[PDB]
């Protein structure tokens, strides 16, 4: 029963894992040749 | 007088306590863990060489380049005639799965991925162009693209065979007649035979022909079932099978 | 007549060259010359069923 | 039956250390030659 | 006729060269000139099982 | 009994030692001369 | 019965010292001359 709460507490970090994961946007970058 | 003996023994086992064929049993199961570590899952993807036109048309679709995690790939530009075309410069969107390599003025790009299956998308502009050239990269396909050739509509700043049959190398689309009796090979290309030996022929006459600094020749012909050669001073007949 | 080959694949689009080396890409519901119309695209396995019950593959020595 | 715990922390070692190896991708290098 | 040798092996994948000089690769389900159709590519060992029956193995004295 | 204990933890040393020593390969030395 | 484990250490001691100096191996010197 409260197999529910310990599998909430690593799924939970997990998740908090994969959203901070899925936020990251990097600035591209252009090289100039001479 | 055995006190001394036992503990030769109780001293000889605390001091090695591995035995030789252990030390090998162990060694196997070490190199069995690092083969089993290093192998791939799946299959490999296919080392391949490819070449593509690359349109500008407001209909067309931007080309597509195979990548592999931690592998080079190289890109080469040309012009519609073939020739190289220098890079002016270069735009690449996501640098975190995306490495490249660029000395400042060649037209030869080295793109390594970083991350498995993270695709992207780059600009190149050219020296001469003014429409510049955008492609996109997607990496851990079944095949991987070790180097593409592009071929460019414009014009950049740029603008035989018997070679290759004396190296060995058979022209291609030909196929292969057997020959007896001698050091020679042929092949049969546009109804017209091509020979690789190291004989002189002697009759049936030849239309170009190449020879290298040791000695060995290569001929092209026209298609005959008979040739006369002599050896150094000897003659004989071959007889040309397919 | 003319045969497709999958060149790139991933989960919604799907990269294809021609015998002619003309290039598409498709996605889930989409048409095509000879074929007919979509109906899954399967990103596992490179496999692409098609309305007429044609299975669109990778070139076998190319692939 | 505790030897299911016993193996988990074994393993857990291992495991962690296979992921942590299998995390790594380092640049390639490019020689410049005259 | 043709014999080919192995020149290297991993899972999943063989290069080979024949006795012309050509080499070329295979993956579990491909086509040899000459032999059929792959059945099983074994890593360990240096074997390649063939739909005629034929193993492909390494140079005896190049291997 | 307790004898197999004894023995791993030696065993233990012996075989940690010798993994360590499989472990390590040293870079190549290229000598020029004029 | 104890013996064999005073003969043990000082033995061990003994057999400890004849393996390392059973290990170094020193490098060689060349000498020029003019």
């Amino acid at each position: 029963q409260q197999e529910i709460q310990q599998r909430t507490s690593d799924m939970l970090t997990a998740a908090t894992q994969l959203v901070q994961d899925w936020k990251q946007v990097e600035t591209q970058v252009y090289t100039e040749g001479t | 007088e055995v006190i001394d003996k036992k503990a030769f023994k109780d001293m000889t086992r605390n001091l090695y306590p591995l035995n030789p064929e252990q030390v090998v049993k162990l060694k196997q199961i070490y190199e069995t863990s690092e083969y089993a570590k290093a192998a791939t899952p799946g299959t490999p993807p296919k080392p391949t060489a490819t070449s593509q036109f690359v349109n500008l048309s407001p209909g067309s679709t931007p080309p597509v380049i195979r990548l592999s995690q931690g592998f080079v790939s190289s890109l080469v530009f040309l012009d519609s005639t073939g020739a190289p075309w220098p890079i002016a410069a270069y735009d690449l969107g996501d640098p975190s799965s995306f490495n490249i390599q660029w000395d400042k003025t060649s037209n030869t790009l080295m793109i390594q991925a970083t991350k498995l299956y993270n695709y992207g998308n780059l600009a190149v502009r050219l020296r001469g162009l003014n429409t510049p050239v955008m492609l996109t990269l997607i990496p851990g396909q079944k095949a991987v693209d070790y180097r593409v050739d592009l071929r460019v509509q414009g014009y950049g700043p740029n603008a035989d065979l018997l070679l290759h049959v004396l190296e060995g190398v058979p022209p291609p689309g030909s196929r292969r007649l057997v020959v007896s009796g001698g050091d020679a090979r042929a092949w049969l290309s546009n109804e017209k035979m091509y020979v690789r030996t190291n004989l002189t022929i002697l009759s049936p006459g030849w239309l170009a022909s190449m020879t290298s600094a040791d000695g060995t020749h290569a001929y092209e012909m026209q298609k005959s079932p008979v040739l006369l050669v002599s050896w150094h001073g000897k003659v004989m007949q071959l007889k040309v099978e397919g | 007549r003319i045969i497709y080959y999958i060149q790139a694949v991933i989960p919604g689009r799907a990269w294809l060259i021609g015998s002619n080396g003309s290039t598409l890409t498709v996605r889930e519901g989409s048409k095509i010359p000879g074929y007919g119309m979509v109906k899954l695209i399967d990103s596992l396995q490179g496999r692409i069923l098609t309305s007429s019950g044609q299975v669109i593959k990778f070139s076998q020595e190319d692939s």
